[PDB]
């Protein structure tokens, strides 16, 4: 679980980056769909499943509106990202073992983008946080 | 991979007395149960779940059946696994849109379901090596993933 | 997170089988070390790391007794296990990836010890339930 | 795993343009903070941590270059890395005992660290034939695992 360190890391950094909260998501989404391919089946209905086509970008907002939320709800997590476990869970039926590989694309952008913000220490908490991130998200699947 | 001969004989060995009839609907039936997500490529039969919320639709639960018998061809040859299984990896990746975590999912189903009918038989050295089989067959279906 | 139907179901499954728990935990820890030898690495100092060894017997009755006391703290696994979690975080410093692998150990002994207890219901819940024992023995780690 | 011309280009792109001295050191520094369990393998070392947390241990620090010059093998014969790492393998599991899952966290920290550095040149694509030249030292590094 995330310590008072923990969460007061994740809310100064996100305090810091969260303007770029668009690019962030977009460049996320882009590096996930071509580094790790076969999560492009759940995006397959969409007409162009390239790095930064307008359907990426624009998801790219929403996927970083929700890391907005989940930052906001850091408290409590299962609670907070509910409605986007019910989503993920009964709508559209993701795999939650894609939700680390997301994550995984997020820290390697945010080092990108920020590099001298993600530091060690903000790297240790930001990890637990999308750890618990993908765990409230997992919530509705079983 | 490469194979000892012990790890060929126990493979050859746990194929032949495996009934896929039995084998094959239950780790599917267990996987729609404990993965549920992996009911999404099945949505499509219809009728899957009892109001008891167990997966009883016996034709959903037969492709389990030709899972197993997908898996006859890399035990047939296990010096040409990665080469056995690219038109099944193209069909699940590019026709069916399957997740290939899926497959390790359902892998796993496969070796518990395997471990309740051996017993005491499904030894440690037994579930090694059906192991090291069930992920270098999942590694080749997922190959075609691009 | 659990259920009331999850816990339920894990304290019914080990109210029929905890009567084996020493067996269940021998054989457990047998199967992940000889299925996953590079488990070995963290029992090394034992003269006799083989399936079944004395060591290996009696460490299994004490994993197991951690899985007792897991099912009786259900309700609040990172309070009940926060003592374990210490140990293997600090003291042991045991890769918190393990978890998941003894984890699955303990699916296959039980299965075939159990085939006709260990229905996919019960293998769900239980599924969960480990999953959580691991969460909160990661706890103390970082 | 086979290599397109264009993911050999890559990688060789990006060894050349690595400065080993920064990369290694702040990637291993990094993982000993993140993933703080492997600081087991160093802990003979002595002094390695901060007041402030940090691990500022240079000497220990240096091992991150090793590591880096231990991904030139692979490097330089790509089609050969599976053979290439044996002795390294051997090595890290024999006299080391470190836990092979340890390899997949320090790269995981060497590809943000590089990140880092590289900025918009780390390509979705870069990152991409990068992550899959580590995974592969990975899988051989863990072959002497018995
Ligand atoms: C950090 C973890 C993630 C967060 C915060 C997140 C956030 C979101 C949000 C906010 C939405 C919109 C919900 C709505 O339509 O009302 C969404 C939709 C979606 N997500 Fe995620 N997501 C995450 C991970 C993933 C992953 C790993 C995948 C699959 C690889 C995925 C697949 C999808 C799909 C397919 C949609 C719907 C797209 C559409 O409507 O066309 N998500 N996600
Ligand atoms: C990893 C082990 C697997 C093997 C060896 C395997 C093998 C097969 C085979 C042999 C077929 C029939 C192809 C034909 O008609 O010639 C098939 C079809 C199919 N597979 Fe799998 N499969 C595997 C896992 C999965 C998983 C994990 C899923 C999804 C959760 C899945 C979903 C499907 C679907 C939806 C079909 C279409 C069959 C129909 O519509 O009747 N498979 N697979
Ligand atoms: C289901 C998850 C697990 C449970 C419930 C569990 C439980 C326990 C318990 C109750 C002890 C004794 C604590 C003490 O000495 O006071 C212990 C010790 C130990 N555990 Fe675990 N364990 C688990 C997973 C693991 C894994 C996955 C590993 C490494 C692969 C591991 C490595 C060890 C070691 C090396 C010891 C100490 C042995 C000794 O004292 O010689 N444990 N564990
Ligand atoms: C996966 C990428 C890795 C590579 C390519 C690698 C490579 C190397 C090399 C080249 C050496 C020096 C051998 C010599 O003296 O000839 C070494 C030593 C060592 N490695 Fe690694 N290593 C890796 C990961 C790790 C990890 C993840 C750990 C533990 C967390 C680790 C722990 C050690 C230790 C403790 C030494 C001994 C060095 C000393 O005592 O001075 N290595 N490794």
């Amino acid at each position: 679980s995330l310590s008072d360190k923990d969460k007061a890391a994740v809310r100064a950094l996100w305090s810091k980056i969260g303007k770029s909260s668009d690019a962030i998501g977009n460049d996320a989404l882009s590096r996930m769909i071509v580094v790790y391919p076969q999560t492009k089946i759940y995006f397959s209905h969409w007409p162009d499943v390239t790095p930064g086509s307008p359907n990426i970008k624009a998801h790219g907002k929403k996927v970083m509106g929700g890391i907005a939320l989940a930052v906001s709800k850091i408290d409590d997590l299962k609670t907070g990202l509910m409605e986007l476990s019910e989503q993920h869970a009964y709508k559209l039926r993701v795999d939650p073992s894609n939700f680390k590989i997301l994550n995984h694309c997020i820290l390697v952008v945010i080092s990108t983008m920020f590099p001298k913000e993600f530091t060690p220490e903000a790297h240790v908490s930001l990890d637990k946080f999308l750890s618990g991130v993908a765990l409230a998200l997992a919530e509705r699947y079983r | 991979v490469e194979w000892t001969d012990k790890e060929r004989s126990i493979i050859s060995d746990i194929f032949s007395h495996m009934d896929y009839d039995d084998i094959g609907p239950k780790a599917l039936s267990r996987c729609l149960v404990v993965y549920p997500w992996t009911q999404r490529y099945f949505s499509g039969f219809g009728n899957l779940y009892n109001a008891e919320g167990i997966m009883s639709n016996a034709n959903v639960a037969a492709h389990g059946i030709k899972v197993l018998h997908g898996l006859d061809r890399g035990m047939k040859n296990m010096d040409n696994i990665a080469d056995a299984y690219t038109d099944l990896s193209t069909l699940h990746s590019e026709k069916l849109h399957v997740d290939p975590d899926n497959f390790k999912l359902l892998s796993d189903c496969i070796t518990i379901v395997l471990a309740a009918k051996m017993g005491h038989a499904f030894t440690a050295e037994t579930q090694g090596a059906f192991q090291k089989f069930l992920a270098a067959v999942v590694s080749a279906l997922g190959k075609q993933y691009h």
